[PDB]
RNA sequence: AGCUCUCUUUGCCUUUUGGCUUAGAUCAAGUGUAGUA
């Protein structure tokens, strides 16, 4: 059947009506606008050289501060040592674009699918 | 008879039987 | 309205008022067609085509000035000498090589 | 009765009702027949109909792997079917 | 090679297989035979070798 | 325009081989798929005109 | 997993019934509503 | 926007339902390579397949956690969220095999 | 700007094919089985 | 020239652009038109030289 | 009755159809060369007719 | 049905040229060095 | 070396599948006899 579709030519935005006001639709709120405070910053724009100049001391601030720069009971056991290396994990968090193998959806579904 | 048939059917078979088995104006008024 | 720029619908609408010589009207039409789309060559052709249908060779010869005006591809330039290399100026036929 | 063996007419109006209704739906499909069920339907395409499936016989290479393998991986017959190249039940007769 | 339609290069292997070739290869000659026949049973195929067969009669 | 209109309508009238629809659209569309697709699937079409692999 | 038995001489009535199913669902392409409105239209024409 | 100009852009909606198969098989672990299918259309299909499958597995983890706390009551989140999650282990399992 | 000069080579790289869905069919149409495993890649897989 | 011409013709029958289907069909129609009444031309020139001599 | 039902298939595993096109495909490889011959020979006598009413003009002609 | 058949064949044609299997000769046992010293052999025996 | 008609091949696709989700969900079924006439 076709009753059911696609949407191939969506609906228009329409001017508004020019018509007798009698409906309530918004109710008043917020009516006052909140200004930036001196103090707040944004209402001062000093130059572009002098805003490169501060971006770059901010860049090379963090950048010093990341570097910092100013009989034996265990003997008829089959297996020994089976874990090392084990927790090793951990040398850096590292971000996998995929979402059916991030380590978030495998602790995920061990965790749930039991 | 269960002997087996010197024709057999086949699916295409079923799909062409299935194919197989599917004013004048007086005055100005009826215009 | 709904479909400004589409070259069927405008060559649908030439050809139904010409197929009832209202010969006026679809000059209109092809005047505002090849106004809205100047690039289309289909339009451009069917006024070239259609003038030189009805025996008005000066008014072939000024909707293929107003073409050549749009600066066109080589098929349309070669049209318009075949068209005077037709009718023997070929005094013009330079110039339009020029 | 809900069962039986293969004949003709099933194997027919199986192969129609799979090329109107898809290998996705195979309760329309038994629905078709009177004495399969869907689960029924499903294994007669996959193990019978599929055009992927060799009905000629085997060739020494095949029986060269086939044995390879069954001795690799002991009574693991859908494990061996998909690398020797037929069914299961193919590999297994 | 169609063995109902280009018999005579198959007489050809067999003969080089009985003047070369042991029972080993001659089954091995007989199941690429049967191999390439079950492979031609199309329809256009078997319309070729009926079409060939009533041709040369 | 007409005639290759009645032309069209009648060469597609005539039908050759087997049936594999059940009305005028899925014969229109069988044979798109067909006009797009032999050329992939060729060997599954000998394994349904064989009775066997691929 | 074995080969289809052949079709016999005379055939079942549950044979020759699931035959007449398969041709009568075979050849059906519409729901409830598609069917009503070109019976709809068949029978307005008729009224009309 | 990626179709030349001139090309005869009758059937594009079919692109449409090439892009809904495509969700499809992404469900049900089915590999998706249709022959003949252009690079570029392959290529749009396969980034919003993509789109739609991390909205859908988000979906997933947020009503899972939701479900835990029973902080939801109603049948079909339930319903729905343990049919995903269905889903998701037969395609890590697949994988695992 | 003057209209893209294209090939035939141009016009069959953007030819889109007919999609045979492996679960919807809204027409109920018949498709060959053919057609149907036809972008069943699982068939055309690797196994080693 | 007829079998280049020929050759050109065989060559140009795959789709394209409408640009070229446009010259194509323009070129046809031009050519089913038949040779111009070049008398017919000659005598409507005439009469433009004499009326516009007249005005 | 084979005609309508021609889609079917026989014990061996071949369509009605296809044996039905491969007699009359040998019954047209068998009966083609001597159409091709008849055809020949035909356009043949044609064009001996033709150049019988042309010598028949030519002496009415000259003969008056 | 002799146009269909040629017709048919005719894609069958089309099909043939592209189904080949490429022809893997083995090894010879001899290589062509050995084949050199058999003909210079031969060729010392026919002077002789 | 033309123009008509006819046929073939090439082009063309021209009635040529119009969303979604937990494939949206679910799906066993009346009775079939009959020593003797």
């Amino acid at each position: 059947t076709t009753a059911h579709r696609p949407t191939f030519d969506p609906a228009r935005g329409k001017e508004a009506l020019r018509g007798p006001a009698y409906h309530q639709r918004l109710l008043p709120a917020y009516t006052t606008l909140k200004f930036r405070q001196p103090g707040q910053g944004g209402a001062a724009d000093k130059s572009t050289r002098d805003l490169r100049a501060e971006l770059e001391a901010a860049e090379a601030a963090h950048y010093a501060k990341l570097k910092g720069a100013p009989r034996r009971w265990d003997e008829d056991v089959v297996f020994k040592n089976q874990a090392r290396g084990t927790e090793d994990k951990g040398k850096r968090k590292e971000f996998v674009n995929d979402l059916l193998r991030s380590d978030f959806h495998k602790r995920f579904m061990s965790k749930y699918v039991r | 008879n269960k002997a087996p048939a010197p024709i057999q059917i086949s699916a295409e078979q079923l799909l062409r039987e299935a194919v197989d088995r599917q004013q004048r104006f007086a005055d100005l008024e009826e215009l | 309205d709904v479909h400004p720029n589409n070259t069927q619908l405008w060559i649908r609408y030439i050809e139904a008022e010409l197929k009832n010589r209202n010969i006026n009207h679809a000059r209109n039409l092809l005047d505002r067609a090849v106004t809205r789309l100047p690039r289309v060559s289909k339009l451009w052709y069917k006024y070239v085509y259609v003038m030189e249908m009805l025996g008005d060779i000066p008014g072939t010869r000024q909707v293929f000035d107003r073409w050549m005006k749009w600066e066109p591809d080589e098929d349309a330039w070669n049209a318009y000498i075949k068209l005077e290399k037709r009718y023997g100026e070929y005094e013009r036929a330079r110039q339009i090589f020029a | 009765v809900k069962g039986g063996v293969w004949t003709n007419i099933e194997d027919e109006i199986l192969k129609a009702a799979v090329s109107k209704y898809g290998l996705n739906q195979w309760a329309r499909v038994s629905s078709l027949l009177a004495r399969k069920t869907p689960k029924q339907c499903k294994a007669r395409w996959n193990e019978w109909l599929d055009p992927s499936i060799k009905k000629i016989e085997w060739s020494r290479e095949e029986d060269e792997k086939l044995l390879h393998l069954a001795k690799l991986m002991p009574t693991q017959w859908r494990t061996i079917a998909p690398i020797v190249g037929r069914t299961a039940n193919q590999c297994l007769e | 090679c169609d063995p109902r339609t280009n018999p005579e290069f198959w007489a050809k292997w067999e003969q080089f297989e009985v003047q070369h070739g042991n029972e080993d290869t001659f089954k091995e000659m007989l199941r690429v035979k049967r191999s390439v026949q079950a492979k031609y049973n199309t329809d256009v195929n078997f319309i070729a070798s009926q079409a060939l067969a009533r041709s040369q009669m | 325009s007409l005639k290759r209109r009645r032309e069209k309508l009648a060469k597609s009238g005539e039908e050759h081989g087997d049936v594999t629809y059940i009305n005028e659209k899925n014969k229109q569309f069988n044979a798109k798929l067909a006009r797009f697709y032999n050329k992939y699937t060729a060997e599954i079409r000998d394994s349904f005109e064989r009775g066997t692999m691929v | 997993t074995k080969p289809a038995r052949p079709d016999t001489i005379d055939l079942d009535e549950d044979e020759k019934e699931m035959l007449s199913e398969a041709r009568a669902r075979l050849a059906n392409t519409q729901g409830k509503k598609a069917k009503r409105k070109a019976r709809e239209r068949q029978q307005e024409e008729s009224r009309r | 926007d990626m179709m030349p100009e001139g090309i005869k852009q009758s059937k594009v909606n079919t692109v449409l339902q090439h892009l809904s198969e495509a969700w499809r098989c992404w469900k049900s672990n089915i590999p998706w390579k249709v022959p003949g299918l252009p690079a570029p259309i392959e290529n749009i299909i396969l980034r919003y397949v993509k789109a739609k499958a991390d909205w859908w597995i988000s979906v997933a983890h947020y009503n899972r956690e939701r479900i835990r706390r029973g902080a939801t009551v109603d049948k079909t989140v339930a319903k729905k969220n343990v049919g995903r999650l269905t889903r998701l282990w037969l395609k890590a399992e697949q994988e695992r095999q | 700007s003057p209209p893209r000069k294209l090939t035939a080579e141009d016009q069959e790289a953007w030819r889109i094919p007919p999609p045979v869905s492996m679960w919807k069919n809204p027409k109920g149409f018949t498709i060959p089985l053919d057609k149907r495993l036809a972008a069943d890649g699982r068939q055309l897989q690797e196994v080693q | 020239k007829r079998m280049k011409k020929k050759e050109a013709h065989r060559d140009d029958t795959a789709f394209r652009d409408y640009a070229r289907e446009a010259e194509k069909t323009y070129k046809r129609q031009i050519r089913n038109m038949g040779a111009p009444d070049l008398e017919k031309y000659m005598r409507e020139k005439l009469s433009a030289i004499e009326k516009a001599a007249a005005a | 009755p084979e005609e309508e039902q021609g889609s079917s298939r026989n014990l061996d595993g071949r369509r009605l159809r296809t044996v039905t096109e491969a007699k009359a495909l040998a019954e047209y490889l068998a009966i083609k060369p001597e159409m091709e011959k008849r055809e020949k020979e035909a356009r043949r006598k044609r064009w001996q007719e033709i150049i019988e009413m042309t010598e028949r003009k030519q002496e009415e002609i000259r003969n008056g | 049905a002799a146009l269909k058949a040629g017709q048919m064949q005719k894609l069958r044609e089309a099909e043939q040229s592209s189904k080949r299997k490429p022809l893997i000769l083995p090894a010879p046992q001899v290589s062509d060095s050995e084949l050199d010293e058999i003909v210079k052999m031969g060729m010392i025996g026919e002077r002789a």
